C-alpha cells in the first residue's frame, strides 16, 4: 500500500496569514504528465470530508481561490493564501492512483484569536431526572478562547472532583471560540443534603463563579 | 444538485450483519463510479471499497475480503454496501462519494467530489438504550437553554431545536462515556429571556434505539 504523511499535525494560525500543509508518498503519484493522483480534503467538525482540491493542482467546484494545490511525484504542498475563520477543521491528503486508496493521517487547523471571556450558565437538575434517583448539575462555558479554561465545582463550597465530566466543542466556524459542557453527577440523597451549588471558571486572571440555592 | 443520502448504519453483534444503502440525486448514477470511506471514532479516513460504473469491477481493503460486499442497483440509482461477519473493528461513520466518470473507455478522475452525510456501524456486545432527555432551565437579558441527553448506547444520538428552525447559537456538545458504560451528551442555546413566558424544543434523535424525543424546555 501506498502510505501517505502529512506534515505539520496541528497548525495554528492567525487570520489573514497563509498557510502550507505537506504530504508526501511512499511512491510517486505522477501516472502521466499532468496527472499527480493526489487530492485534498477537508473535513468541518459534525461533518462529511469535501474536496478541495483534486489531480495535484484543480479547484473543485465552489473552493474559495485561497487554496491551491501544488507538486509532483512524491511531494505535494496545499496553501491557503489567507486564513479565514470558516476554513477550521481536519485537512487530508489522498492519493486516488492505486487501489487501496490511502489517506494522510489529517492535519488539524486552528484559529490564533483574541482572548475572549465564557459567558458562564448553571443548571440545576431537572424534578424529572431526580425521580430517577440521581442528579446531574450542569455547567456551560459559552463561547470563550483559549481552549484552556478550568472548571471546579463547590458544593456548600466544598471543592469536588471525580464526579464530573467535561467536553469542549470544536473551533466554531463564525468567531472562532470553543464552548464547554461540564456534568457534575451525584445521587438524589447527596443532592438534597447540601444547598448551594457553584461553577468556578478560571481563565487567567479572572474567576467567575456561578450558582444556586436547591431550595430556591 | 448532485446528492448523495445514506442510510442503514446501526448497532450489531460481532458476526452480524447490516446493508448500507447510499441513493444517489442530480445526476446519472450508473455514469460514475462509487466508493465508500469509514472513519473510526476519534480517527482518519480509511478507504473500504469502490465500484465501477456498470458494477463489473469491484475493489476491497484487505481487512474486509470476504466479509463485505459492494454492489449497485443503477435503476435505482442506490449504492450498497453489505457487512458480513462484523468485527469490532468495523465500528465507524461509513461515508459513500461519487469517483470516476465513467462513459469514456478509460474513466476520468475529479476527485471524489460529492460526499453522502454518513452513517453509523457500531459493533459491540452491549445492548442499546434509548436515551432520558432531560431540559436543562435556570434556577439576565439573554438566558441559555438547553437539553440532557442521558444514558444512552450508543453513539449518535443528534439534536436539533425547534425542528431545525433555531441554529444560530446552539451548541451541541461531545458526548461524555460515563462510568457505566452509558453516554451522555449536552445541547445548548441562548435566547431572550424577555419572551421566555416563545417555547423552545430540542429534537433528540437515537436511531440505534429507533427513538426520537421532543422535550419542550420551560
Amino acid at each position: 500500500d501506498i502510505v501517505m504523511t502529512q506534515s505539520p499535525l496541528s497548525l495554528p494560525v492567525t487570520p489573514g496569514e497563509p498557510a502550507s500543509i505537506s504530504c508526501r508518498s511512499s511512491q510517486s503519484l505522477l501516472y502521466s504528465i499532468g496527472y499527480n493522483y493526489l487530492d485534498w480534503y477537508l473535513q468541518k467538525s459534525g461533518q462529511s470530508p469535501q474536496l478541495l482540491i483534486y489531480l495535484g493542482s484543480n479547484r473543485a467546484s465552489g473552493v474559495p481561490d485561497r487554496f491551491s494545490g501544488s507538486g509532483s511525484g512524491t511531494d505535494f504542498t496545499l496553501k491557503i493564501s489567507r486564513v479565514e475563520a470558516e476554513d477550521v477543521g481536519f485537512y487530508y491528503c489522498m492519493q486516488a492512483l492505486q487501489t487501496p486508496y490511502t489517506f494522510g493521517q489529517g492535519t488539524k487547523l486552528e484559529i490564533k484569536r483574541t482572548v475572549a471571556a465564557p459567558s458562564v450558565f448553571i443548571f440545576p437538575p431537572s424534578d424529572e431526572q431526580l425521580k430517577s434517583g440521581t442528579a446531574s448539575v450542569v455547567c456551560l462555558l459559552n463561547n470563550f478562547y483559549p481552549r484552556e479554561a478550568k472548571v471546579q465545582w463547590k458544593v456548600d463550597n466544598a471543592l469536588q472532583s471525580g464526579n464530573s465530566q467535561e467536553s469542549v466543542t470544536e473551533q466554531d466556524s463564525k468567531d472562532s471560540t470553543y464552548s464547554l459542557s461540564s456534568t457534575l453527577t451525584l445521587s438524589k440523597a447527596d443532592y438534597e443534603k447540601h444547598k448551594v451549588y457553584a461553577c468556578e471558571v478560571t481563565q487567567g486572571t479572572t474567576s467567575v463563579t456561578k450558582s444556586f440555592n436547591r431550595g430556591e | 444538485e448532485v446528492q448523495l443520502v445514506e442510510s442503514g448504519g446501526g448497532l450489531e453483534q460481532p458476526g452480524g450483519s447490516l446493508r448500507l444503502s447510499c441513493a444517489g440525486s442530480g445526476f446519472t448514477f450508473r455514469d460514475y463510479a462509487m466508493t465508500w470511506v469509514r472513519q473510526a471514532p476519534g480517527k482518519g479516513l480509511e478507504w473500504v471499497s469502490s465500484i465501477s460504473g456498470s458494477g463489473g469491477n469491484t475493489y476491497y481493503a484487505d481487512s474486509v475480503k470476504g466479509r463485505f460486499t459492494i454492489s449497485r442497483d443503477n435503476s435505482k440509482n442506490t449504492l450498497y454496501l453489505q457487512m458480513n461477519s462484523l468485527r469490532a473493528e468495523d465500528t465507524a461513520v461509513y461515508y459513500c462519494a461519487k469517483d470516476r466518470l465513467s462513459i469514456t473507455i478509460r474513466p476520468r478522475y475529479y476527485g471524489l467530489d460529492v460526499w453522502g452525510q454518513g452513517t453509523t456501524v457500531t459493533v459491540s456486545s452491549a445492548s442499546t438504550k434509548g436515551p432520558s432527555v432531560f431540559p436543562l432551565a435556570p434556577c439576565e437579558s439573554t438566558a441559555a437553554l438547553g437539553c440532557l441527553v442521558k444514558d444512552y448506547f450508543p453513539e449518535p444520538v443528534t439534536v436539533s431545536w425547534n425542528s431545525g428552525a433555531l441554529t444560530s447559537g446552539v451548541h451541541t456538545f461531545p458526548a461524555v462515556l460515563q462510568s457505566s458504560g452509558l453516554y451522555s451528551l449536552s445541547s445548548v442555546v441562548t435566547v431572550p429571556s424577555s419572551s421566555l413566558g416563545k417555547t423552545y424544543t430540542c429534537n433528540v434523535d437515537h436511531k440505534p434505539s429507533n427513538t426520537k424525543v421532543d422535550k419542550r424546555v420551560e
